[PDB]
């Protein structure tokens, strides 16, 4: 319609800086999908791989503090707390493990998943986790207790990022079924069913300080608040390739990492692509592998972290891209 | 033959077993906390 | 099929196959279109009808499998019922063509 | 309870002469043990055609045999057995004999070597 | 004694079914091979136990003889055998009780 | 080779620094 | 009529695009904590009846009439839960209302071909036979020097 | 040495087998070689191989790289694209019984996509059907008697899919009902009472 | 013979039963459980030595196949999902070989696709095979088989 377009046109986005490379740490021997900062401090970050192992990563130098070699397949997830000094880490191998801080070594392998698990999110408030597999479901851990409290039946397929929130819609699902859930843990229930992508929705996250959600499907990167469950934005993703990465900054500016390895930037709630940049790879790797599998800013939100598939992890540092809508 | 690949996975919840597991045990009740 | 016992048997056999052949392929949706098939063929119409949503549980979004439900539906001149498995395929669907358009 | 067994259990009262006397007593009646073409699992060295159906059963493919003795022995104290195999396509009674002074053996009107 | 007929065939286990025979009177009509010659049973329930393995034995036929092979010589053989157990049956049917 | 190239430093890590025994977060509660 | 209400145009419609100030606020810190208190409280219960459960050791009316309930203590021999048998349970879905699935709007090169094995056969479905001249400088260099040096040393 | 009817044979197999399978080739050739046969494929029988002659200048080409890469032949023939044996010989240059058997045994092995599981799993369901049709037969005759078929027996509490109706899912109570539906299938109940009558 | 004086063995008897108790209450009571009420869907640890590979294949399969249904439309897609492993088997194969794997008909973002996950699988491969050569090469706790394939692997390697 006429009507929403001139006004689209009318409202502008705000200047958020570009994006430049700054470190790049080829240090595991394997993808690097998964990547993790603490929330407390900002001087670590890890970053599980198809090495099997898990690294640990201090920003500021670049360098590598230490491994940890505590699973058999490789690790697809890994989730700091903030709450705790746990470190949660999952794997295809099924476990979901915990890593104490204080001494490095796992702790709590939580066991029920009957096949290779995706994502952790630790739930913010609660000293419980949440994990969900290909298993098609999402089961939320004590972690006291080491066991499946509750277990969220909904999905009809393998279910990717799995954040959670602490308001009521307390747990974010994100299938390959495209649907993404928000449930209710104590009802044992969902409570509202965002259908609104095409394809899996292999990427989701939550923003820091405006209780909203962007989720990415191959193309359209959807954002919404959950307090309704309904629809905030769609984003100017409109041949960008297989969205990986959806990580959402602390000042508004949602990445989005992709198969093609195009490192897409967008303004949050505007909708805005404002940058592209083109991927790079090491003299020996091959120009389809590079692509950004994993990412996440960190808690100030002046570095961009994305492990890539050449087997390395690029941090980035910081005139805006002209609005065209349809 | 009947050595096939696959399609998808499964997760259905029964009636829970009651059986004593071994790593179920009890360990580690004591969680930790951060500082603030 | 000369008896009526006789048919009994032949069908639970078949219905046999047909569940033996879903358990493992469940996510198949050819052979659960046939197996509704064989229940129209069968004239119980409830379990063919019975079939088909299960069908549609398993992949709502499978456009066929909808329509030749729809089909089904209204081969046996039952239009009503038709009528409202078309409407529940629209609300479910709307950005498919397909069922707004049959 | 455990194929390394050392001792099987025997009743207070089991004479084993007395035992042994009663199951032979019993073992005229019996069905199994009185009987001929005891079983076998065996491969086919022969690797020869089903003379019914021309089924090519080849070298090494094993079957689940009956193995019957020959009354008329070779020569004096070297016995010679009948090896019954069926045909997998077609249900037909192939069969072979071991006769030892050419070390090998001799097809049994069951089918032909090839 | 492996493929659990040497197994069966085993004088501890036919030591058993003797033993079991003697006291309580547990036999097994199945094991043991039904007499050619009727009237060398004087008892009832025996011969009742083998019409009832004779008949076991018929129905076994009945349900092998029309197999989809019809044209094999094993199928012709067993309508004689069938008829043979169905004589066998109708002899175990005699008049004396 | 753009990684190579210009400012931005690549680090090849191999090795651990920081020892494998010591902790990334310590719970120090009273002397 | 039935239709149009089970599937409403603002579902497709996003938000944000017509307001820009709009934003969804951070949930009250009080109602959070609240979230909080409800779902541990729950969880914990939920965790103290799984232990319950496990097998190892360490009032009421109906109608208008009031009834007194009890617990009796079963002896520590006997099964506790006499019920349960580890059953196999098929469920019903049980959705009733209709989810409404809203989305949006070269096919030769993305097509795939159906590729045969050179190594396996699953079937053993017979095909019919689906199944740099520069060389460097050196190559004739060498061959150069080597023959050339060999005539030298005749000569 | 090589025959035309067993080289056909080999070339076929290699069609139905694969290019890095030769044991099962060699099998099918009684007398032949794994190894060998190998070799001859690479010789003869595969297509992508240009055996036939070339060129004036192609020759010329040849023999330059045999003067500059003294008889390493192999590289030559790489090099060429061309087979080795064909293109030293170029340099060089400037019973029935048998056979009627071992072809009726190769067709029948090509043919047959068979073996142990596949052919005892149709045969097992032949059987089956058969036994069923015995049974029907014999209900047939003794007629006249009341007669019951007899079930499946069950091994671990499973459903009978004649009665009980399976896992059922709902029709989906929807806003246009009406009530005829239920008259409808009512109807087409009582056409099937007269079919089994 | 004929000391007596029991009293220390029987203690340390006591002792052993007293570890005995627990472990007897979890096992011997864990089986009577199971003949009143015998566990329902018991869940496999990949953890294991065995099945490992296998499992690991399957997830690289899973996640190539997610990674294909990402990447363009199709209808009737179950069909062309075997295909796609059935191509990413080859592929796996010609690398093994070091044969190309080049298939006209395949288009560039999928063939792209199923070069980089080989190339990841071969990462993975090459690495575990060495690092099971290491162990060989000390003394710890090799596999017969696993050493057998270790042999196999590492030619393959060599004479690639």
């Amino acid at each position: 319609i006429v009507n929403r377009y001139e006004k689209l046109l009318s409202q502008r986005p705000e200047w958020h800086a570009p994006w430049k490379l700054s470190r790049v740490i080829n240090g595991h021997l394997g993808w690097v999908r998964c990547v993790a900062i603490d929330p407390v401090d900002n001087e670590w970050f890890i970053t599980g791989s198809n090495d099997t192992t898990m690294k640990v990563w201090d920003l500021a130098t670049g360098k590598l503090k230490t491994t940890l070699a505590g699973h058999v397949m490789t690790v697809r997830d890994v989730a700091v707390s903030d709450r705790h000094p746990y470190l949660f880490s999952v794997s295809e191998d099924k476990t979901v493990k915990c890593w104490d801080l204080e001494k490095n070594q796992i702790i709590r392998d939580y066991y029920g998943h009957l096949s290779g698990v995706r994502t952790v999110s630790i739930h913010p408030t609660l000293d419980l986790i949440a994990t969900a597999g290909r298993d098609s479901v999402i089961k939320l851990w004590d972690m006291r207790t080491r066991i499946p409290v509750i277990t969220l039946v909904g999905h009809k397929g393998p279910i990717n990022q799995v954040q959670c929130t602490p308001v009521d819609p307390q747990v974010v699902s994100s299938s390959t079924d495209a649907t993404v859930r928000l449930w209710d843990v104590v009802a044992g229930k969902t409570m509202k069913v965002l259908t609104h992508h095409k394809r899996s929705v292999r990427a989701t996250a939550l923003h820091p300080k405006e209780f909203s959600v962007a989720s990415a499907c191959t193309d359209d990167i959807r954002s919404w608040g959950l307090a309704e469950g309904s629809l905030l934005t769609n984003f100017e993703s409109e041949k960008t390739g297989i969205i990986n990465t959806l990580s959402i900054n602390q000042d508004d500016v949602l990445f989005a990492g992709g198969d093609n390895g195009v490192l897409s930037f967008y303004d949050y709630k505007s909708g805005h692509k404002y940058q592209s940049l083109a991927t790079r790879e090491m003299v020996g790797s091959l120009e389809g592998e590079r692509s950004v599998l994993c990412s996440t800013f960190d808690k100030t939100g002046l570095r961009l972290i994305t492990g890539e598939a050449d087997k390395s992890i690029k941090i980035w540092k910081q005139p805006g891209l002209a609005w065209n809508p349809n | 033959p009947q050595l096939e690949a696959r399609s998808g996975a499964k997760a259905a919840a029964y009636t829970p077993t009651g059986i004593e597991h071994a790593r179920l045990l009890p360990g580690h009740t004591t969680l930790k906390y951060r500082k603030f | 099929i000369l008896d009526l016992e006789e048919l009994r048997e032949y069908q639970r056999r078949k219905r046999t196959e047909y569940e033996g052949y879903l358990k493992r392929n469940r996510l198949d949706m050819g052979q659960w279109i046939r197996y509704a098939q064989f229940e129209i063929e069968q004239h119980d119409m409830r379990r063919a009808r019975s079939i088909f949503e299960r069908a549609l549980l398993v992949d709502s979004s499978f456009i066929p499998l909808w329509i030749r439900y729809i089909d089904a539906e209204l081969k046996v001149k039952c239009i009503n019922h038709a009528r409202n498995l078309m409407n529940r395929a629209i609300s479910t669907l709307p950005r498919v063509d397909k069922l707004w358009y049959k | 309870s455990e194929r390394k067994a050392i001792n099987k259990y025997y009743p207070p009262d089991y004479n084993p002469l007395e035992a042994e006397k009663l199951s032979r007593k019993m073992a005229k009646k019996l069905k199994t043990m009185n009987k001929s073409h005891a079983s076998i699992r065996l491969m086919t060295p022969f690797s020869m055609r089903c003379l019914e159906c021309n089924e090519y059963i080849p070298k090494s493919r094993k079957f689940n045999g009956k193995k019957e003795l020959l009354k008329e022995k070779y020569l004096d104290s070297i016995k010679i057995y009948r090896l019954t195999i069926s045909c997998p396509r077609c249900a037909n009674s192939i069969a072979f004999r071991t006769d030892p002074g050419n070390s090998d053996y001799v097809m049994e009107v069951g089918g032909v070597r090839n | 004694m492996s493929r659990n007929v040497d197994k069966a065939n085993s004088v501890l286990v036919r030591f058993q079914e003797q033993q079991a025979e003697s006291a309580g009177g547990y036999k097994d009509y199945s094991r043991y091979q039904r007499p050619r010659n009727v009237s060398k049973v004087k008892s009832i329930k025996e011969a009742n136990e083998w019409k009832r393995q004779v008949s076991k034995e018929i129905k076994q036929k009945s349900t092998r003889i029309y197999d989809p092979s019809l044209n094999e010589m094993q199928i012709a053989e067993l309508n004689d055998e069938l008829n043979n157990l169905f004589k066998e049956w109708k002899r175990w049917q005699w008049h004396i009780d | 080779g753009k990684e190579v190239e210009v400012l931005m430093e690549t680090k090849n890590t191999q090795s651990p620094q920081t020892p494998l025994v010591e902790p990334v977060t310590e719970r120090t509660k009273l002397q | 009529d039935q239709i149009a209400k089970n599937v409403k145009l603002d579902d497709f419609i996003p938000k944000r695009q017509s307001n820009f100030e709009l934003s969804v606020p951070l949930p009250t810190k009080a109602e959070i904590q609240e979230c909080t208190a409800r779902t541990k409280s729950y969880i914990q219960r939920l965790v103290n009846a799984k232990l319950a459960n496990s097998n190892n050791r360490a009032l009421l009316l109906n109608n208008s009439h009031h009834i007194e309930v009890v617990s009796k203590q079963m002896d520590p021999l006997l099964p506790r839960f006499v019920g349960k048998k580890a059953r196999k349970v098929v469920a019903p879905t049980e959705n009733d209302e209709v989810v409404p699935v809203l989305h949006m709007d070269d096919p030769n090169e993305w097509k795939i071909p159906a590729a045969v094995s050179n190594w396996k056969n699953p079937n053993g479905y017979t095909v019919a036979l689906e199944r740099n001249n520069t060389i460097n400088d050196g190559f004739m260099k060498l061959s150069e020097a080597l023959e050339n040096a060999d005539k030298k040393a005749r000569q | 040495v090589w025959t035309n009817v067993e080289d056909q044979i080999l070339k076929a197999a290699v069609q139905k087998y694969g290019t890095h399978q030769w044991s099962k080739v060699a099998s099918l050739l009684q007398k032949k070689t794994a190894r060998q046969s190998e070799l001859r494929w690479n010789e003869y029988l595969n297509p992508k191989l240009n055996f036939t002659e070339f060129s004036k200048e192609e020759d010329a080409q040849l023999l330059d790289l045999a003067r500059e890469l003294p008889n390493q032949w192999r590289t030559i023939a790489d090099m060429m694209a061309r087979p080795a044996q064909v293109c030293v010989e170029r340099y060089n240059r400037l019973l029935e019984d048998e056979e009627k058997e071992m072809l009726a045994e190769a067709r029948a092995r090509l043919l047959n996509t068979q073996g142990k599981k596949a052919t005892r799993k149709i045969r097992e369901r032949m059987l089956e059907e058969s036994k069923r049709i015995a049974e029907l037969q014999k209900r047939r005759e003794l007629k006249q008697a009341g007669i019951n078929v007899a079930i499946k027996k069950p091994k671990k509490k499973y459903g009978t899919d004649i009665d009980y109706n399976e896992d059922i899912v709902y029709e989906q109570a929807p806003m246009p009902g009406i009530y005829d539906t239920s008259t409808e299938d009512r109807q087409i109940k009582k056409k099937f009472e007269q079919f089994e009558r | 013979p004929g000391c007596g004086f029991w009293q220390p063995a029987w203690r340390v008897w006591l002792n052993f039963l007293r570890g005995t108790i627990p472990l007897l209450e979890r096992y011997i009571g864990n089986l009577i459980t199971r003949q009143f009420e015998g566990r329902s869907n018991e869940i496999v640890k990949t953890t294991t030595k065995q099945r490992l590979d296998a499992y690991y294949d399957l997830e690289l399969r899973n996640s190539v196949m997610d990674d294909i249904l990402e990447m363009m439309p199709e209808s009737i897609r179950q069909k062309k999902a075997r295909t796609i492993l059935q191509h990413l088997s080859e592929a796996w194969r010609c690398w093994k070989a070091n044969i190309p794997w080049d298939v006209p008909g395949m288009p560039a973002p999928i063939k792209k696709i199923i070069e980089r996950y080989i190339k990841s699988k071969a990462d993975a491969w090459v690495s575990a095979a060495h690092y099971n050569r290491e162990r060989i090469k000390r003394g710890a706790h090799v596999e017969k088989t696993m050493v057998k394939k270790n042999l196999g692997r590492l030619t393959r390697l060599w004479i690639k």
